[PDB]
């Protein structure tokens, strides 16, 4: 189990890591998050109180060094920071746990959830989509653009999500355009899967991060994204039967984390209704169309 | 964006623009079988791509083949449709391509922005507007050359006759959505006013007669009486 000590608390935030989250009050003596489980990515996130404009936060994977938050007052924000003096950082939290000032990643022991979520979620495939290759540790809030967002401005601060687009000569072979753009397989399986991300568990990661930085912070470009992917392999005609039962387990654990409250920003009414009762995959997403229909069948 | 009642007198300006209308690619009559089921017969097609500013008429003829062993033939009407203009435009001189091609169908949207990536400048647009191309098979000689085809074949026709010596594209346009409207409410009637007169013929070379332009008052009057006619007729009026 590992930590995320912090300085100190000097200003009153909602304090999210994962998809659990808890009130700090100004100047409270909270020392950080201890017990976060070892082996998956984790993303600690903020919402000021005075000014809920940008949640924002940090991915980061406790194997790739020691981490810790402290408050610029600045910069006006909490910032990750890396200590690369181990026993410093060592001492530092053994003394925040001793005065128990941390709050406890609190973990049900069955619950799978956030394994569920980041199965596919790789730290080395988090730094390419965001580009600050100084730090092990990844920053994205609720206003940053995605690279085709900025075709349609500042590059690095961008989130540079695989650019996906059906009416686009990458989409579309000279010759089929009828075949192509009614039948996305060409799309999926050759330009996207053997060409772009090489397999399925990159596709599967990017979908995943897009997701989580979309119900976190509010990214619209990452929700976007989330439903472009989710659309291209719904669009196929010819998919792998394991990349069609793995993104029912995928999408059905999305829905059923995300708050009742944020689908009718978080949920796009055409890409649902296509995917799960016009699409050549209509008929293989047997879980995700149970809890769509029994949780948000207004959308639909 | 789409062609609407505000920004119509833009068909007439230098910038190239075709009009693409698919209402008579895919033509079938529908029958019995000795069965008693209903089955379509596919007859030969057209498409109607029409520069409104200079009435030059790319006729591209649909030959019934071209559906032979093909399924979902509405929907594969639109694709080759937009294959087809495609392969105009790309047959075309650089000067002479268009700048803009407004479908009258919006159905016609997505084949056609497909076909045509490789030319990200030509602007694809719809139209509120309500076109009546669908009547150009009411014209004599377009029907002729549609039904005799044996093979695809292109046809280039100018569908203002040599009017524009006389009028501008404005008023050609609209003599010629006139003449078609009135086909299509009531092609019996039209044609008998267009051809009442024995003494006014159709020159070999043009599709429409040779009307004084005294005489294509009184005509474009009764064209109008005939539409209002009907009108009144369909709703009771
Ligand atoms: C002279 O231009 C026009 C353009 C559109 C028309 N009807 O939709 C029309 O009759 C005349």
């Amino acid at each position: 189990m590992n930590t995320v000590p912090f300085t100190s608390a000097p200003i009153e935030v909602t304090i999210g890591i994962d998809q659990y989250s808890f009130n700090v009050k100004e100047n409270q003596p909270f020392h950080g998050i201890k017990d976060i489980p070892i082996g998956h990515v984790h993303v600690i996130h903020f919402q000021h109180a005075d000014n809920s404009s940008m949640r924002y936060g940090y991915w980061f994977d406790c194997r790739m060094g020691n981490f810790y938050i402290q408050y610029d007052p600045k910069d006006g924000l909490y910032k990750m920071m890396e200590e690369r003096d181990g026993a410093k950082f060592e001492n530092i939290v053994h003394n925040f746990k001793e005065r128990q000032m941390m709050v406890s990643y609190p973990k049900i022991d069955e619950d799978d959830t956030w394994y569920n979520l980041t199965e596919f979620v790789q730290m080395d495939k988090i730094r390419k989509i965001v580009r600050k290759d100084e730090n092990q540790f990844s920053y994205v809030d609720s206003s940053m653009t995605t690279v085709q967002e900025n075709e349609l401005s500042d590059p690095a601060h961008s989130l540079n999500y695989t650019v996906i687009n059906f009416k686009s000569r990458e989409a579309i072979r000279p010759g089929h355009e009828m075949e192509d753009f009614l039948d996305k397989s060409y799309y999926l399986n050759t330009v996207m899967l053997q060409g772009i991300f090489k397999n399925s568990s990159n596709y599967f990661g990017e979908l995943q991060f897009a997701f989580l930085n979309a119900m976190f912070f509010g990214n619209y470009g990452s929700s976007l994204q989330w439903h472009a992917m989710i659309e291209l392999i719904c669009s196929s005609a010819t998919v792998p039967k394991h990349m069609l039962d793995k993104l029912d387990e995928i999408l059905y654990y999305q829905i059923k984390t995300l708050p009742e409250q944020y689908s009718d920003i978080l949920l796009n009414e055409r890409v649902w209704n296509i995917c799960l009762y016009s699409s050549f995959q209509k008929n293989s997403l047997h879980n995700t169309e149970k809890i769509m229909e029994n949780k948000y069948p207004e959308l639909l | 964006g789409a062609m609407n009642s505000s920004n119509y007198a833009e068909l007439f300006n230098n910038d190239i623009k075709l009009f693409v209308d698919d209402t008579n690619v895919y033509r079938v009559t529908v029958h019995k079988t000795f069965e008693g089921n209903v089955a379509t017969k596919a007859i030969n097609g057209c498409i109607f791509t029409l520069n409104p500013k200079t009435g030059h008429l790319f006729l591209k003829i649909i030959h019934t083949s071209v559906w032979a062993g093909q399924k979902r033939l509405s929907q594969l009407a639109k694709w080759k449709t937009a294959e087809e203009v495609s392969a105009l435009v790309r047959s075309l001189p650089k000067e002479e391509q268009p700048k803009q091609i407004i479908v009258t169908r919006k159905a016609m949207l997505d084949p056609l922005e497909v076909h045509m990536l490789d030319f990200p400048n030509i602007a694809i647009r719809p139209t509120e507007l309500r076109l009546p191309f669908s009547a150009a098979m009411s014209i004599d000689k377009l029907s002729d050359v549609v039904m005799k085809a044996t093979e695809p074949q292109m046809v280039l026709f100018n569908i203002y006759d040599d009017w524009l010596d006389r009028i501008s594209s404005y008023t050609a346009f609209s003599r010629l959505t006139l003449l078609l409207r009135a086909l299509k409410t009531n092609e019996e009637s039209a044609k008998m006013i267009l051809l009442s007169d024995p003494t006014i013929t159709i020159k070999s070379y043009h599709l429409w007669p040779s009307f004084t332009d005294e005489q294509w008052i009184t005509i474009e009057s009764q064209m109008r009486d005939l539409i209002l006619t009907e009108y009144g007729r369909k709703y009771n009026v």
